[PDB]
C-alpha cells in the first residue's frame, strides 16, 4: 500500500569511463577488473518535493500555451 | 547597468481564440476582432530558483551523458577550463 | 536494491554481477539514464500537456488551481515516473504495484483528483519514455550506441499500463 | 503587470515587423523556458564536468541555483528583445556591467559562452519548428528572419561576455 509519505527511489547512473578527477570512494566492493570499475549506479529513497519556483514556472508555461480552438 | 536585483521581464502569450472564459485584465479599446481574444502579459519580477530545484537539477545533470532526443553531443570526461 | 526502498552504490564487480541478473543490463542502464536525466522535462511536459488540452484544470474550479496544487500534481507525476524508472532498473513491477499503485485510486477518489487528467498525464509520460528508448536519431545526435531497444521499450510501456489500469 | 490586448495589441503588431509571426516566435521561447535553460546548463556541464566538481563554480545548491537563475534571466531579456524588436533593454539592463560582475565573482566565461550558444540553438529550432517536440501549431511559412534576429540577440550576449 502507498505509505503516503511521497517517497520514491531516485536512481543516478554514472558512466564514468575515462573520468579521473573524482575519487571513486563510494563503492567499496570488490573490483571487476574491467570497465565496471569506472561505472556506478546510485539509489536513494527520497521525499519527492517540488519548489514553488517550479510550480509557478510550469503554470507560467501552461498559461502561455492553452490550445486555441478555431 | 544591471541593477543586481535579478529581475527580468516575464512574458506570457495568450492566444485564446475559441476560449469561452471572459477576462478583464486589459482595459483599453476593444478590437472587435480576434485581438479581443488575445493578450500579451508582461511583468518584471525577481527570477528565483529554489535550492530544492537546484539539487534536483544537479541530480539530472550529474550522469554527464544523456540528452534530449536528436541533439548534438558535446559531453566529455576531462576538465576543459 | 530492496534494502534502500524498505544510499546504495553498485559498481565494479557488484555491477558486473547485477548486469547478469537482468536482461540487457547495459541497454537497461542507458534507458534509465535517459529517463532520470530528463525527468523535469518529462514531468512538466506531461502535466502541461494535460492542462493545455483541458485548460479548466487550472481554472478557479480546476484541481490544479494554485501553486500548491500544481506542485502536488507535478510531484505525483514524478513519483510515478521514478517508480517506473525503478521497475526498468530492477526488471519487474513488484515495488511499483505495492508502494506506488496500491491504494492510490482510492486516495484520489477521496481527494477529488480527476481520473481523466491523470490518465492523460500518464499517457504523455508513457509516449515520451517509449520514444526515448526507441530513439532512432542518427549516431551523431545520440548519446548511446545506436541499436534496437524495442524489447525494453515494450517493457517500460507495460509498466505505464499498470499505472493507468490502477488509476482508471 | 501590463496587459496588451484588443486594439493595443493590434497597434503593437503594426509597430513591429511580422507581428503575428513574432508572437509565435516569442511563444516558442517562453513556453519552453525551463527546458531551454536546462539544456544549456546541463550541456555546459557535461562538456566541462569540472563545473560541478567540489571546487567548481556550479558546485553547491546555492551556486547551481544562481547559474540556473542567470540563464533564465538572459533568456527572458532575449525574449523581450524579440517581443519589442530591439536590444536596448537587453544591453542596458542585462549586459551592461555583467562581464565585470562575472570577472569579480569568477563565473567562467567559456561556460557562459557554451550555455548561451545552446540557448540560441534551442530557441532557433523551436522558432523554426525543427525541434523534436512541435507543440505550438502555426500556419505554414518561413520564419528565418525572426530566427536570425533572435540569433543576433544571443550573439550580443556572447559578445558582451567574451
Ligand atoms: C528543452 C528540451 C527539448 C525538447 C523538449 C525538444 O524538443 N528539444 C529540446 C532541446 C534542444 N536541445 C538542442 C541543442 C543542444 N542541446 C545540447 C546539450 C546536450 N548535449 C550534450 O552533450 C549534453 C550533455 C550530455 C546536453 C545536455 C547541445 C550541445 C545542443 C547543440 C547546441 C549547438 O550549439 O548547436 C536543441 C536544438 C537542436 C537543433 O538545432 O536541431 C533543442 C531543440
Ligand atoms: C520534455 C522532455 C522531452 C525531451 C528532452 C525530448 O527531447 N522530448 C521530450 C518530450 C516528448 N514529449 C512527447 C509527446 C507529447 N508531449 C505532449 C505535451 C505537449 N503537447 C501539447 O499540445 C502541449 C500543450 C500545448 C504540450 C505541453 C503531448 C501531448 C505529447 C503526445 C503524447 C501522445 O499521446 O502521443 C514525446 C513523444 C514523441 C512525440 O514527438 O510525440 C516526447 C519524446
Ligand atoms: C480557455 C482557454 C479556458 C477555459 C476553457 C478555461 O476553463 N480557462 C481558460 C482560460 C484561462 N485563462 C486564464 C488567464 C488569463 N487569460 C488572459 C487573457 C486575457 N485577458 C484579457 O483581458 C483578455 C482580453 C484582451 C484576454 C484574452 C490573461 C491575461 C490571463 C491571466 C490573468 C492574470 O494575470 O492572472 C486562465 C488562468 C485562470 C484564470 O485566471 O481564470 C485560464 C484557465
Ligand atoms: C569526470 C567526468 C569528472 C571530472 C573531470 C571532474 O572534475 N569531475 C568528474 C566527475 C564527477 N563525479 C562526481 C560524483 C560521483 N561519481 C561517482 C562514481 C563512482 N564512485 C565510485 O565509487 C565508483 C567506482 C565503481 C564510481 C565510478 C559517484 C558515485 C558520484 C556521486 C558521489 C555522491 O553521491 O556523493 C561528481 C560530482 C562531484 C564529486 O563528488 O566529485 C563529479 C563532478
Ligand atoms: C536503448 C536503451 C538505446 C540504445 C542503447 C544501447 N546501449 C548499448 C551498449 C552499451 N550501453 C552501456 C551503458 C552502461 N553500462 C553501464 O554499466 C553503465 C553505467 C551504470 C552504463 C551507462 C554499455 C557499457 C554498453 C556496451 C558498449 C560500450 O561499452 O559502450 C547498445 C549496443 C548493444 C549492446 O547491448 O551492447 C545499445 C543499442 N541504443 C539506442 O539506439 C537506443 C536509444
Ligand atoms: C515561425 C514562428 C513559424 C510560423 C509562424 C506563422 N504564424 C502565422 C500566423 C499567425 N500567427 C499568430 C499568432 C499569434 N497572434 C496573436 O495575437 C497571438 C497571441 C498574442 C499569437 C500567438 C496568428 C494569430 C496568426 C494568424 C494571423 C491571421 O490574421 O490570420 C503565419 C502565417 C503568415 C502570417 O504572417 O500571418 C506563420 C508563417 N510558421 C511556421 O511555419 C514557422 C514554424
Ligand atoms: C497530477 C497529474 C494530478 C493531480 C495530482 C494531485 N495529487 C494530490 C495529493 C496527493 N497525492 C498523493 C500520492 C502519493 N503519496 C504517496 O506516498 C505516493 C506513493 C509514494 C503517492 C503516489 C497523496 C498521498 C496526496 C495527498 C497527501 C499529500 O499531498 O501529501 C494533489 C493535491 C490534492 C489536494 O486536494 O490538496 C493533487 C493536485 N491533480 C491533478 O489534477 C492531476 C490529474
Ligand atoms: C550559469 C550559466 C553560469 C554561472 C552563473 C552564476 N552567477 C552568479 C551570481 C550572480 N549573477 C548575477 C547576474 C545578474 N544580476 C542582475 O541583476 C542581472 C540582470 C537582471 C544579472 C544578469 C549577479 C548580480 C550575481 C551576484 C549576486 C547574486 O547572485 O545575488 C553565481 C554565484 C557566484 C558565487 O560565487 O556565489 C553563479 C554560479 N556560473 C557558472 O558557472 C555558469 C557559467
Amino acid at each position: 500500500a502507498i505509505k503516503k509519505d511521497q517517497k520514491a527511489p531516485v536512481v543516478t547512473i554514472f558512466d564514468a569511463r575515462g573520468c579521473k578527477d573524482h575519487s571513486n570512494k563510494e563503492y567499496t566492493g570488490a573490483k571487476a577488473g574491467g570497465m565496471e570499475d569506472d561505472q556506478c549506479v546510485k539509489l536513494t529513497m527520497e521525499t519527492i518535493k517540488v519548489g514553488d519556483d517550479v510550480a509557478a514556472k510550469v503554470l507560467g508555461e501552461c498559461l502561455s500555451e492553452l490550445k486555441s480552438r478555431k | 547597468a544591471i541593477k543586481k536585483d535579478q529581475k527580468a521581464p516575464i512574458i506570457t502569450i495568450f492566444d485564446n481564440r475559441g476560449c469561452e472564459v471572459k477576462k478583464n485584465n486589459y482595459s483599453g479599446a476593444k478590437a472587435n476582432g480576434m485581438e479581443d481574444d488575445q493578450c500579451v502579459k508582461l511583468t518584471m519580477e525577481t527570477i528565483t530558483v529554489s535550492e530544492t530545484t537546484a539539487a534536483k537539477k544537479l541530480q539530472e545533470f550529474i550522469g554527464l551523458k544523456a540528452t534530449a532526443i536528436n541533439v548534438p553531443q558535446i559531453s566529455g570526461v576531462t576538465k576543459k577550463y | 536494491f530492496s534494502r534502500v526502498v524498505t544510499a546504495a552504490y553498485v559498481g565494479g564487480a557488484d555491477l558486473q554481477a547485477l548486469k547478469k541478473f537482468v536482461s540487457e543490463g547495459n541497454k537497461r542502464l542507458d534507458a534509465v539514464n535517459a529517463i532520470v536525466s530528463n525527468a523535469s522535462c518529462i514531468v512538466s511536459d506531461a502535466v502541461s500537456g494535460m492542462i493545455c488540452e483541458n485548460p479548466a484544470l487550472i481554472s478557479p474550479s480546476g484541481n490544479c488551481y494554485t501553486n500548491r496544487r500544481m506542485a502536488a500534481c507535478l510531484r505525483d507525476a514524478e513519483i510515478i515516473l521514478r517508480y517506473v524508472s525503478y521497475s526498468l532498473l530492477s526488471g519487474d513491477s513488484s515495488v511499483l504495484e505495492d508502494r506506488c499503485l496500491s491504494g492510490l485510486k482510492e486516495t484520489y477518489s477521496s481527494l477529488g483528483v480527476p481520473t481523466a487528467g491523470n490518465l492523460r498525464a500518464v499517457g504523455i509520460m508513457k509516449a515520451t519514455c517509449v520514444a526515448f528508448i526507441n530513439n532512432t536519431s542518427q549516431q551523431k545526435k545520440l548519446s548511446t550506441p545506436a541499436g534496437d531497444c524495442s524489447a525494453l521499450a515494450s517493457e517500460v510501456a507495460g509498466y505505464f499500463d499498470k499505472v493507468s489500469a490502477a488509476l482508471a
